Order: C-alpha cells, then structure tokens, then sequence
DNA sequence: GACTATGCACG
DNA sequence: CGTGCAT
DNA sequence: AGTCATTCATG
DNA sequence: CATGAAT
C-alpha cells in the first residue's frame, strides 16, 4: 500500500487527499485529523490522460493506486455510488509545477470519471503564501499593519492544517464543469494531441509583456 | 613493478587505521562536548555561517554542502542524516538545530529529503559554541589544509550527558541517556565545590535519566550501578492510564513510551497481539494521536480483565524495555568506559580550560586598548603640538618616529595616533576617555583574578552553569521508581 | 470554507500560469547569451563565491546547495544534472564548467554523484561573465528577496550559437546547435559593418555547424533554410575509413559520430545488425575506444559488399542521422522562431548596451575621484586653515558643513578632507595628484566618446570580439559537403 | 554490474574490484579494455567471517563475485578453472578503503585459500597527492597542491597512468607466509568474539 | 525522491 | 532486531 | 549511489 | 526513442 488510510470507514465525510510529493506526502500524513482523512502521495508528475494510450493509461501505478484507492473503477464501469470519499481534494505547492499537477490531475478525473466531478466532489486546497498568514499580494500589506512559503513542503505538520487542512480554517476551489461544452474544448486543447492549437492558445491568452 | 606485503601484515595495517579513526573520530563523542566529530562540524559550520538561531531559516542543502565542502568529506546523506537528528525533539533532550518542514515523527518515517527543509542552530546550540572566537580550544586543519576546525566545543553546558550518545565503534560502542539539563547542572554544581564527591551524594541533585519521550524508569539500583560503572540495566515502561466507557468497557490509554521506540510499530506489534489472541480479549489498538497529543488507546472486551492484558504487553512487547547504559566517550584521545563522575569531572576540567583562555583572550584586548587610550589622553594635551609636528614630518613613518622620539609614545601608541580621521580633532573631550580608562582598568581587574586564583574562576563555572539552567531550565518528563 | 470555479477556469489560470514560467523561465534559452536561467544561475554562484579557472576546484555540492539557497529554487538534481553538462566536452563546443571527477562518457555512463565531484567554472566562463560587477546588466530580486541576481550575462562571447541550446517547453521546442568560435565572431564583425548583411553572405564566414564531435554536416540548401527561416533540416554523418586487412577482409573504421549521439548505444545496435542479418556481411563488431581517441572497428567477412553494408547502416541506424534545427529563444521576454540575422542582431544590441552600461560605470567613478582629487589638489593651497577650521568644528557632520560655506567644498569632497588620516598631513606634493587629474581626465574622454560616438561604440565591440577570437579560436572538427 | 574484457584469456586478464560505482565507473574508462575488467563493489562488503555461510551465499555483491572469478568457492573451488591472472582491489586511500580491503581479504582468505597462496591476489596502490604516494614522496616533488579523498575525485586519464597502466603502477601483493600467524590474525580482528579484538586494539592500537 | 544492503557492539 | 555514522 | 516514471514538442 | 530542466 503506497497510500496511508482514514480510521473509520465513512465513505459520507471522508476525504481523499491527493498530495504533490511525499516530502509534502508526508508533512500531510502528521497534520492529518486521521479519522476522516487519508493520504495519497503523488510520486512525480501525474500522467497525461488526453495524450496517451488507454491501454498505457491503465499500466501506470500512480493511476492504478487511484483506481483502487477511490474504489468505484473508471470509464464507463463508473459507479458513482460505490465510491470511498464524500471530497476528493487535490493538494499542490502554490508553484508553477503544482499548477501543472492541478492541471493532468482534473483532464484524469473529467475524461475518466466526469461524474465525481460533476457530483461537485473534487476540490482544490488553497495553501498560503506568506506569514498571521496571507492569500494574496495584497492580503500582505494589511498584516504589514514575514516568511514567505516556497512550497507545501518547508511548511510545518501543525501549521498546513490551522491553514489549509482544517475542514474550519480551510479555503477549498470547488471543481465543477459549468459548461460541458464550452470546457471539452478547452480539456482538449491545453492537454490534447495536437500542439498547434495550444501554442495559439497560448499566444492569444498568456500575457508575456 | 610489485612489492610483496604479508597478508598477516597487510591485515594488520589496515584493520589498525579503520579501528583508531572509526574510534576517535567517527562512532564515539568527546567526553567534553558530547559530539561525534560530524555534529561538532554541522554545528561549527552553520555558526561561522551566521545560520542562527536568532536569524533566518536556510535551505538545508545549503548547510550540507557548505559542510561537506569545507569540514567533513562525506556523504551529503550522512550529514544530513545527523543534521536532522539534531532536530528531533523525540531523540534529543535538548534539540541542537531547528528544522521548518518534515524532519519525521516518533512513527519513524523518513524526513524530507534536504532540498525541502530549511534549518538553523538553537538559541541553546548558541550556548556550546559561545566564546569560540576568543580563542578558547585547540583547532586544527581540516582535511583540505584550507581553514582550522575546532576539536571540541566551549561546551557552557554539559552536553554529553544532557542529549546522550549512540554508538556504534569498533571494539567498542556508546549508549548515553538524555538528562535533565537542570539537574546535570546541579550536579555538576555541587561537585565543583566539592571535588571528591560521591555518587550518592550526586545522585540526590542528578536522579536519573530524562527520556525526552518521558515515560517511567525502574531501577534506582541500577541507575547508581551505571553510574558507578558505566553500565547497567533500568526498566522503561510506558506511561499507562484507564478511561471507562459505555457497557462497562474500560480503556487502556497510553500517553508516554519508551526512549528509542517506533510508536508505529509499537501499535501494530500490540494490534499483532489482538490478532493472534496471545492474551484474552482485546478489542480493537488504534493510534489516535494527532500533531498535538499521543494517544494509542486499547479497547477492551464486555468481560475484559485489563490487568492481565497490561502486564501481558508490558512483558511481551516495547510497551516496556530494557534501557541498558553503557557509557563510553574519548577522554585524552582514546576510548573510556566512564561514569557520572569521570563525566562530570572531564567537563568542568574542560569549563575550566575555557574560562582561563577566555579571560587572557579578553585581558590582552583590553591591555592592547587600554595602552591606546592612555595614549589619547596624553595627545589631547599637546594637540596643537602634535598636529604641528605630523605636518613637519616628512612621510607616515617619519611622523611615527618623531612622535616616539618627542614625546614618548610607543610604537603602538604612535600608529594608533597617526592613523586617527581628522573630523576626530573634533570630539576632543577626555573626561569621556578617562571614563573608558577606568572601565578597563577595573575590567582588566576582573579577569587576573580570575587568572590568578582558582577558587575565583570555579565562582565562575558556578555563576555561569547557572545563568544557563535559568534560561534554559524545564521540568522532568520521565519519573522514577526504585 | 467553499468558493467554487468553473472547470474551464481551473484549468485557464493554472496551465497558462504554467505555460509562461516554463517558456520564459525554464526550458528555452535568452537569445542574447544563450542560457536558460539554471545555467546562468550556475554561471553567476560559481562565479560569485571565486570559484573561477584560476583557483582550486571547490566540492560540486558546496556549489550546487549555494545555487539552491540563493537562486535556484529547484532540484539539487537538476541543478547538478546541469552543471555536469556544461562540463562535458561532447555536448558542448566550448565548455563552460570545469569538472574533477566522473563527469560521464560518449558511452553515457553516470557521472559520479555529486558528493564525488569538484569543478570551477572554465576560462571562456569567464568571458560570460566579464565586466557583471560594473552595472551592464539587469538584476532582479531572488525568489527569496534576500539578493539580486542578474537576468542575462554580459556575454563577451556569442555563446547562444557557439554552444547551442536545447530544448523542449510547453507551446515551443528548441534545437540550436553549436558553431565554431571564431566563425560565429567573423559573422558578428561583419555584420557590426553591414547592419544589411545577406545570409549568403553571412554565410561565407559561417558556413554552418561545427559540433563538438565532429563528422559530416550534409546539406548546403537545407543549411541556409535554417540560418533564414530558422527552422532545417540537415544530414550529420560519421567520419569512416577503410582498412584492408590480411585475407581479403576489409575493415571500416568508425572516428567520429553524430553530435547526441550514445556510443554505446550505437555499437550495441550496430552488433544487433550483426547478429540479426538484416543486412549480410558483418563478421564482429568492436569497440577500440580508449582514454585518447574513438575507433570502433567492423570486420566484415571476407568478400562482402561493403557499400552496401556501409550504406545500410547509415540508412537503419545512428551511424547516420537527420539533425533538425528549431532554433527558438527568448526575444523581449517571448520566444520567437528565429535564423542568423535576429540571434546575431540581437547579440550586437545587447553588447552594446554592455559596453555603454560598462562605460558609464567606469567614468562614473573616474569622475567621482576626478572630483575628490580636485578638492585635495586646492586643500594643500590651504591646509593650515583647514586643519584650523576642521579644529573649531563642533563634529564630523559641522566640519563637513564647515568646509562647504567656509571654502565652497563640496559634500563628496568635504567628506574626503575630513576622513583623511592624520598622517596625510605630511604630505605636499601637488604634482603627483596633478599626474592623477590629467590621467582621470583623459580615461573620461576614452569614455565619453565611446558613450556618444556610434562608431567609436562599435570599433571597441570588435576590437573586443577579436581578442575573444584570437584567445579561444579553434579549428572546426566537423567538415561540410554540398 | 561486470565490465568484461573484450577478450576472454584466463591467463593475462586482470579483474579490478572496485569501491562503489563512482570510482567504478573512473574505471571503466581508464582500463586497457581488451584485458581489464571491472566489477565495482556497492557499499560496505559482507564480513565473511562474522556471518553464516548460509546468509553469505545470499549477498548479491559475494555471489556475482564467485560466479565472474568463476571458479565456485569454498572446497569445490578449482584454482586451474580461474577467469583471470591477477585480482586486484581498488579502494580509496582513506579508512574505510582499508577497512573493505580487510573485509575482502578475509573472504579470499577463507573461501578461497588457493587463490590468495598463489599470490594471485593484488591491491593497488593509488596517489595521496599530486605524483607522490607516501608524505616524504611529497616533499620531495616541492623541491624541483591537490590531495586526493578517493579514488573518485580523480580523472579517467590520471587514473590509468598512476594505478591501472602495468608499465607505470605501483602493487601490493597479499603472500600468506604463515598459516598460523596470518590465521589467529584474521579471528581476532573479524571474528565472532568481541573481548580478543577489544584486546588486539588496546595492545597494537597506539592513540598517541 | 523512496527502495535497496553492508560493518560495527550490544541485550 | 534496531540503533547511527559510514560505504 | 543506481534504479525506477512522469512532463513538454519534435522528426 | 531520445533529448534536458522539472516533479
Ligand atoms: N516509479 C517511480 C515513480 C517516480 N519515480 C522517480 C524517478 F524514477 C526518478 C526521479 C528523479 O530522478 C528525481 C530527481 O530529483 O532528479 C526526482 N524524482 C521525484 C521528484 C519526483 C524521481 C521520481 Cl519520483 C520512479
Ligand atoms: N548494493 C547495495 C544495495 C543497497 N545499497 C545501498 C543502500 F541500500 C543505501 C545506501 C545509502 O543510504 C547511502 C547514503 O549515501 O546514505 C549510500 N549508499 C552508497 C554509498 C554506498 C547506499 C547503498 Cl550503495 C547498495
Ligand atoms: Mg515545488
Ligand atoms: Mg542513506
Ligand atoms: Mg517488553
Ligand atoms: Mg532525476
Ligand atoms: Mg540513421
Ligand atoms: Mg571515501
């Protein structure tokens, strides 16, 4: 078992907690409340489920330990009921790369368990970035009336859950597809097959200066 | 072309080389400072680095390389590793470095790996290296022949027997309890003003053993054995507690464990127990502590009975173990199976050592200065004079010379004179300089007592050891039971 | 507690959020000196903490742990992983790092961890950096906010082409490879001349790649596409030879190979022909390889068509390839598909705003002394009532003051006067700071010219690209056929 | 694991045991390829003396070692099957170099006696400075500096010249010139009992 | 970024 | 066994 | 002190 | 299938 499990087998208030690597892993294990929440360390940069074949798909054990760890099996053999977890909180550093987990994680459960995502389940932790904790830039300067957080990681077993564990002190994004049109397509592009696409995308949306 | 060795011999030399070193210099501590040479060297490191504790934290490979770069060529995994320990308050009494991020738990799993940790010394990791710049232990080079390390620290605490050792040489291994600084403190007190102390009367100030862990030590006997000897076996049982609940169904709740102990494998090594029935009925082991408690609660049956069940894992798991001592450190270079006394000794031997080249480290500085204000005060009433006279000389040397030669002043006086900015021509006032004369002389005062008479420098050691258990001082957390 | 997001918003601020970082920050080179931010974070530590050419090679994890506490917030294995690659002389043309140690084989083997390893960086390392300390460059705030670091070397050389870069982001990849030192400076001082310059042109000074592993570049047509669209295709092929030997058999000897391209790889697939058959004739393949020099052998079995041999595995392995220029780099804070004339311009727009940053710098300081010198040069002319005054002054702060209303100093200077050393006084001689005044005077012409001539501003960018030149210059190791 | 010679020829071919991969790997580009081999020992090597037969022909490292020496070991050991002439070890200048030619010395002492009575066994003899090996060596080359930690901080090249090259490398070569003498050396060093060895120490051992 | 095995002395 | 510096 | 896997765009 | 900075 790479994944560290709740206490008590409540499948109403549990909550599955997908977290960018074990150094943060770990930190996530100690700060735990152990009798709802459980662990699920992310060992490297979680597969590319628009790009690849569904039949490597399936030989990933970084995919697989998600299979079996949310207990309902994916596509359309999806029973949405049968599940293991009320929430499904995806757990990153607030860097770059934590995006980009964000990102191949949610294209993995919208192409092959749209319903969690539908059913509001999967959410999105909201760890800090500055310390008497801030969100934002401007969040600082009303505290300025002063650590600066590179990462889950440099954070404290204590300190990540007053912040962003506690089910009272926490902050979550809640993913929910709107527009189910309007958002296959962007699915498709970002994390699609074809590249041109996303360079245009790129070219007419970021902002380089 | 070859040369032809005996394999008698050749076994011989190289045996002989691994043993020495790995004893001196790697598995066993200074009986002093109580440091393997690697954490004498993480320590030394990050001071000169000013990674302290009053100072920001610090990317932990920063530390690590900087030190396996300059004092100990190793294994950055190595380093690391003891970098870490250090900052674990479940193995250490006393934590000597303070670590933001994941430096593990008492369920042993493993920290995370250096890129994500920040780390810096503790304000009391400060107190073992306070005066070392004052020249105050013998240095050598480090193995580049680059820059000089220390080969044992100050120590303004006794730190061998507060934080323990372990231990593993060749020929010879280590096992050292933590100790509540306080009482080592008062111990070491006592002995001070009574050299020839025994252990019994030691052992009224230094009891016993203070696990970090806390927990229940039996074994007054032994203690006093140890102690003594060096060796010597107590009891560690874990600090147990009963909770009632709904049915009649009382609840064992362990809070403290044993020193040394994995709490996981503690739980499931008990958990085992219930499966295979080994004692009558158990219900259900669960580990329901969280960031701010320890809490393995053992739930019982309807008809439990639970004295038998708690004497059962008492017996048959680490809910209770042996603690054996088995005290060896480095005196005089070599390996020494030494007790609370030997220790005790060694140490203020060692203060002692510290405090005197302190003190003539101090005193000289304060000669150096005071000759050079004795010299100002002396200019001040021929300014005009000297001014006059610099202006006349031809170039610096010349006006050094002339003021010797005119006026008396030394060689040190003259550069000091010579050297001096001309807005000072300003602030012209001595009453203010022959304030800082007297607070020199009287300092300088202070210090050849000390240098002078004995029994004024162990009124140090004493003033000293105590100020450090006033600000650092703390309860028991292990009890003791005879 | 909850605030909900649409799936095509989640997913917008995080992957364009992603997007940028990694193209500006990350895996994409800056156009002017070619370096993706690790390398030139390397570059700027290794270079900050005197660990140059010139001194002792210092641990690679002191270096790479100093990276990542003050720059580089990253991977210490991805910071090494760099660090060893612009050591290793078979990926590049002019290495910028100088490594003791495994730092790895043609055969691709691991270089030793990092822990084994020490390194400096090179000479021509040097030349990257040359002049950062006078202000040429950008700096920016480190992640940390602690210290400044720059965002693009000086770049005395134009390293972007020479080394070359690679290369794969989001949106964008990148394949640029390396050239010749001094031909890249030949195209650069032609095109200082000709701002118009035509890539047929061009090209007579640069007539393509030259890799560090030498071999055959095949394709003038498909050369020139690249050095104007940016984007080509070429052939790279091996440097054979033929060896008859006794019995009829003949031998082909392989001395160079294909730029990124694994030894043992190679050899390995080549034997897999052997033992396979696809093609008929090869009797053993061998690999001669040693500390001075590549030669892998293939046998071929007596009377055995050994063209068609050649010529297959040319075609069906590595023996020989397609190497695909896709030379993008980072324009004006965006990545930009680009060919000889941007990356060559853009290099000269960027020395020259060097050299007049560079210019400003130091005429800056020889005005400042310039100035000072003018104040002590009229002091001597009045230092009796200097001294006087600086006397009935109150304190540093009024003699400053004093000075100014008194006599017209100005602040810089009444700050010189009044800190001078007392023994400075001795001293009249007015011709040797007048020797200075003229000396000053004349290096802020040099300066000043070049500030607001153009051409002069040119001339010294060439007179500077030569030195370069005639310093570095090698031969090309691979040759080029139409 | 094993870097073969690029020619089997039991009669000529040297097998360097190396320490740890980095250094194992300086090797693999320094050797003579066409009569060097290299098998590079990862970590610390079992103490065949202190532990069981049993668990000894479990250690990896020990069984790809009898397999590639290829002669078996033990009393089934047949010393004219051998694979190469001369079996030598390569491990850093420092301690624990010298503590893993112990560890090894002991395994061919006891679990395959003929190859070391035959002085097949070699241990080469790298550079403490530079080209001087012993402390007088060096001040001797400041008349008419890099110190080295291992065999790992040096380069392939300086590597073959100095240690590996048979025209310009210096050997040791482990003679058993006495059965009892070099018998009651290897148990009371790597033997089971503790009390001897602490002993051994205390009496040899000077701690200035 | 976890996993994998050794030496050493000791109950 | 499990300890902690070392490979 | 090696070994395992994923991103991203390209031919 | 590699490539080289990243998890
Ligand atoms: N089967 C497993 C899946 C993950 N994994 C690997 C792997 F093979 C290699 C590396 C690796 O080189 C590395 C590094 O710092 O250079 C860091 N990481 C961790 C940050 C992610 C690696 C991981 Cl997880 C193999
Ligand atoms: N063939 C064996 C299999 C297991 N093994 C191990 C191992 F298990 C752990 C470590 C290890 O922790 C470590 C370190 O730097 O802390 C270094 N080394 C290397 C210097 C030797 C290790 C090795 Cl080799 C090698
Ligand atoms: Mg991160
Ligand atoms: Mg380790
Ligand atoms: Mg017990
Ligand atoms: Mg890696
Ligand atoms: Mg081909
Ligand atoms: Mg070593």
């Amino acid at each position: 078992g790479k994944l560290t499990p709740a206490q008590s087998k409540n499948p109403a208030k549990n909550e599955l907690y997908l977290v960018e690597g074990d150094s943060a892993g770990g930190s996530a294990k100690q700060g735990r409340d152990r009798k709802f929440q459980a662990i699920l360390p992310l060992r490297g940069k979680v597969i590319n489920t628009a790009k690849a074949k569904m039949a490597d798909i399936l030989k990933n054990e970084e995919i697989n330990t998600m299979i079996y760890t949310i207990g309902a099996g994916v596509g359309a053999d999806f029973s949405i009921e049968d599940a293991n977890y009320d929430k499904i909180i995806i757990m990153t550093d607030a860097d770059t790369d934590g995006a980009h987990i964000q990102t191949l994680l949610l294209t993995f459960f919208y192409r092959y368990m749209r319903p969690l995502v539908e059913a509001g389940h999967v959410y999105i932790a909201l760890p800090p970035l500055y310390k008497a904790y801030a969100w934002t830039d401007g969040e600082l300067e009303e505290l300025r009336k002063l650590q600066r957080y590179k990462g889950l990681g440099e954070m404290n077993a204590d300190q990540l859950w007053e912040t962003t564990m506690n089910p009272e002190t926490r902050t979550l994004i809640r993913v929910t597809i709107e527009d189910l049109a309007r958002a296959e397509r962007r699915v498709n592009v970002l994390m699609g097959d074809k590249v041109e696409p996303r360079r245009k995308w790129i070219e007419d949306n970021v902002k380089f200066t | 072309n070859i040369q032809n060795m005996s394999l008698e011999d050749i076994m011989g030399e190289r045996f002989g080389r691994y043993s020495k070193y790995i004893i001196q210099d790697r598995a066993l501590p200074d009986i002093r400072d109580g440091l393997k040479p690697v954490q004498r060297r993480i320590l030394y490191s990050m001071n000169k680095d000013s990674n302290t504790f009053d100072k920001s934290y610090r990317k932990s490979a920063k530390s690590v390389g900087n030190i396996m770069g300059n004092f100990h060529p190793h294994g950055d995994s190595s380093i690391y590793d003891a970098m870490v320990r250090m900052s674990q308050n479940w193995k250490n009494r006393e934590i000597l470095v303070e670590m933001h991020g994941n430096n593990g738990s008492m369920d042993g799993d493993p920290p995370a790996a250096m890129r994500y940790t920040e780390a810096r010394l503790s304000e009391i990791a400060g107190y073992l290296l306070q005066d070392i710049e004052k020249k105050t232990v013998p240095f050598a080079w480090n193995f580049d022949d680059t820059e000089k390390e220390p080969t044992v620290l100050p120590a303004a605490f006794p730190n061998l027997l507060v934080n323990g050792s372990t231990g593993i040489s060749a020929g010879y291994a280590t096992d050292i309890p933590p100790h509540n600084l306080a009482e080592v403190i008062d111990a070491a007190v006592y002995m001070i003003d009574h050299p020839t102390a025994k252990i019994d009367k030691l052992m009224e100030f230094l009891p016993g053993p203070d696990f970090p862990t806390g927990a229940i030590i039996q074994g007054r006997d032994e203690i006093k054995k140890a102690y003594e000897t060096g060796k010597g076996r107590v009891v560690v049982r874990s600090k147990t507690e009963i909770e009632k609940l709904k049915g009649g169904k009382e609840q064992i709740v362990i809070t403290e464990i044993p020193y040394e102990i994995n709490k996981a494998n503690l739980v499931k090594k008990i958990d085992d127990v219930r499966v295979n029935n080994k004692v009558a009925g158990i219900a259900e082991v669960r580990d329901e502590s969280d960031r701010d408690g320890l809490r393995i609660a053992i739930e019982l049956k309807k008809d439990a009975n639970t004295e038998l069940v708690l004497n059962y894992l008492f017996k048959y798991t680490d809910l209770q173990i042996n603690y054996n001592f088995n005290m060896v450190a480095i005196d005089n270079f070599t390996p020494r199976q030494v007790g609370i006394v030997p220790i005790l000794s060694s140490y203020i031997a060692h203060r002692r050592e510290v405090i005197l080249a302190r003190s003539r480290f101090d005193k000289e500085k304060a000669e150096k200065r005071l000759h050079i204000v004795e010299g100002l005060i002396r200019v001040i009433s021929i300014l005009d004079e000297v001014i006059a006279l610099i202006r006349a000389s031809e170039n610096k040397a010349d006006a050094k010379e002339n003021l010797k030669v005119s006026y008396d002043f030394t060689e040190e006086q003259a550069e000091a004179i010579v050297t001096l900015q001309l807005y000072r021509l300003t602030n012209t006032d001595v009453v203010v300089l022959q304030e800082e004369e007297a607070e020199l002389r009287e300092k300088i005062a202070m210090l050849a007592a000390i240098i002078g008479d004995e029994r004024t420098m162990y009124n140090l050691m004493k003033k000293e050891l105590r100020e450090v258990k006033k600000k650092f001082a703390t309860p028991r957390l292990s009890s003791l039971e005879d």
